[PDB]
């Protein structure tokens, strides 16, 4: 029992706790910074660094295994709710491993096909007969021995192997295990190492709603980005093809002949010339370029000059500039966005924002005191622990309908006090 | 009318259920056509209860 | 954070690059210790305009000279062209 005790004290503090392996992280990548040349630590406040280190690693390698352990207890057994609803639903609705047989498309549609033989298929879901409905509702069509067939120390060999595999390949699927398997080698190979340890930095960024709000960002602004860098690298090959075959004499990097004189025209080490310098420059190319002084082609040399500045650096960057200035500023618009877009109107009555302010301070009245979604999920609840012997004229006309996933009942948008007065 | 319970109103103010509320709520007030909408808050109700399950259990 | 996870970079991959010698002349200066190459890119680094590529040396043939253009431009619009500028496209709108 100490032993399910302590593993339900990890499943509790999750939140906490992975919230102190990020300031474990800073806190290494504070001492990490006090290197000297093979590779050694210096001191400069307290005598002893070595003894933090190694323990820090220690104790952030560990702390990196508590999450792990407290997510198998904790997350896993909501995903393992959703996967085998969403396979139940399905298989009595529609049908999709007896009709249907799922295409080489949606790979792990196609997984739960080892635990349909199994006898454990409705561990978690509160509906027990997924396998005597669909006997009973497709034997008509096909065999009843065929469904029967297709559905179905001494604990060591006593046990269903053939759903944890199951088990075990519907964990490795979900994405925020796998970030959290990656976070853990990323302690254990920061102990070989401990500049490939650095790598902590990355639980900045990967929170949760700043993922979603990258995720969407970039499907909504990553098409047109690429494709105005990708317009970069063509109008500078442009320009290279006419400095390569037309101009290519004024590239130098030595002091006057004294060094056997290095060129920058050959087919590509002008082009990669182009690209690392002549952008980065500022001035174009007229910086790390010689001078024009009575050249034949000083006139094409200064057209070159110029149109090689404003068409590739204060147009072609700065609208390059423009879009991730704007693309960042999605980055706050959208989380606000939808903390606006939720007070605005109500959830399922849909009515809006001024209805309930024209009485004095209603629309909270409206919505926490009248319709609070959190109250649909405690009706919800209500007719489970209710008998269903004892439902009165609403919640059994509520709860017929709910069995046959109708939804007209919600208060679509014509709440009460808008019909009365 | 009816009867909120008592041990059912106490889990509902969990931080752990209160997290599976706050990525509910983002995911529906975005993108997402009402027709559905109260469609997807139902398949939200019945796993929300799953977790009041689990959070019994500590 | 980002510079210094190209601190990071610099200092365990590219040390040698760092020199404000004559060539020999002076007993060479280094800013390859712990902190003298970060408060180095922090300092130098950013106000450059060139990113990193102005207060370095140049790969000539050298046999990480495809890694230092990489690292050259990716500190550059990673950086300056972008983080500098979204840093400054707030304040123009927090004085707006
Ligand atoms: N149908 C609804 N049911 C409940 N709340 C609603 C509804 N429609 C809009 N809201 C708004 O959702 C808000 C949720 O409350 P609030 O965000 O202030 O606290 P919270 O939910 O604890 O915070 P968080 O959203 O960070 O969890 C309420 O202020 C309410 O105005
Ligand atoms: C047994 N049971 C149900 O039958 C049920 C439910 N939610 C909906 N139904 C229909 N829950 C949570 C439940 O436990
Ligand atoms: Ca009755
Ligand atoms: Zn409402």
């Amino acid at each position: 029992a100490y032993q399910q005790k302590l593993l339900n004290y990890f499943a509790r503090n999750f939140y906490n706790m992975r919230m102190l392996a990020l300031f474990v992280a800073f806190a290494i990548n504070f001492i990490l910074l006090f290197y000297k040349v093979v590779h050694y630590v210096l001191e400069e406040s307290s005598g002893y660094m070595e003894p933090t280190l190694r323990i820090l690693a220690i104790l952030h390698t560990v702390i990196s295994f508590f999450c792990i352990i407290g997510y198998y207890c904790l997350k896993v057994p909501l995903v393992i709710f959703k996967r085998e609803k969403e396979v139940a639903r399905k298989l009595e609705f529609d049908g999709l491993y007896i009709t249907e047989q799922p295409s080489e498309d949606d790979i792990k549609g196609q997984w739960d096909r080892l635990v349909i033989n199994t006898q454990s298929f409705p561990n978690n879901y509160w509906d027990k007969f997924v396998k005597r409905k669909v006997m009973d509702k497709y034997g008509e069509f096909y065999g009843r021995d065929r469904i029967s067939e297709l559905l179905g120390s001494a604990v060591l060999n006593s046990i269903d192997v053939k759903y944890q595999m199951w088990k075990l390949g519907v964990v490795f699927t979900d994405n925020s295990f796998l970030y959290l398997a990656w976070y853990m080698t990323m302690s254990v190979l920061g102990h070989y190492n401990n500049f490939f340890f650095a790598a902590h930095l990355l639980d900045i960024a990967m929170g949760f709603k700043t993922l979603r709000t990258i995720l969407s960002s970039v499907t909504h602004n990553g098409k047109q980005l690429v494709l105005t860098v990708g317009l970069l690298a063509v109008v500078v090959y442009l320009y290279t093809v006419v400095a390569f075959n037309f101009f290519r004499k004024f590239y130098n990097k030595s002091e006057d002949g004294d060094t056997p004189d290095m060129k920058c025209d050959d087919m590509l080490t002008c082009y990669m010339f182009h690209m690392y310098v002549g952008v980065r420059a500022g001035g174009g190319i007229g910086d790390e370029i010689e001078d024009p002084a009575g050249d034949e082609y000083e006139i094409y040399r200064i057209i070159f000059d110029i149109t090689f500045f404003f068409f590739v650096i204060v147009i072609l960057l700065a609208i390059i500039q423009g879009l991730i200035i704007d693309a960042f500023g999605e980055l706050r618009d959208q989380q606000e966005q939808v903390k606006e877009d939720m007070e605005t109107k109500c959830f399922i009555c849909g009515i809006g924002n001024d209805y309930f302010d024209t009485v004095p301070h209603g629309f909270e009245t409206h919505t926490l005191q009248e319709h609070n979604l959190a109250n649909y999920l405690f009706f919800l609840m209500y007719l489970i622990n209710k008998d269903e012997t004892e439902h009165t004229g609403q919640e059994s006309y509520v709860w017929k309908m709910y069995q046959e996933r109708c939804w007209e009942f919600f208060p679509a948008g014509d709440c009460f006090r808008k019909q009365y007065e | 009318y009816f009867e909120i319970s008592e041990s059912s109103r106490t889990q509902w103010e969990k931080p752990q259920v209160k997290e599976s509320k706050r990525q509910f709520i983002f995911d529906v007030v975005n993108e997402g056509g009402e027709k559905e909408k109260m469609e997807l808050f139902v398949n939200f109700c019945e796993d929300t209860i799953f977790e009041m399950q689990l959070a019994a259990q500590i």
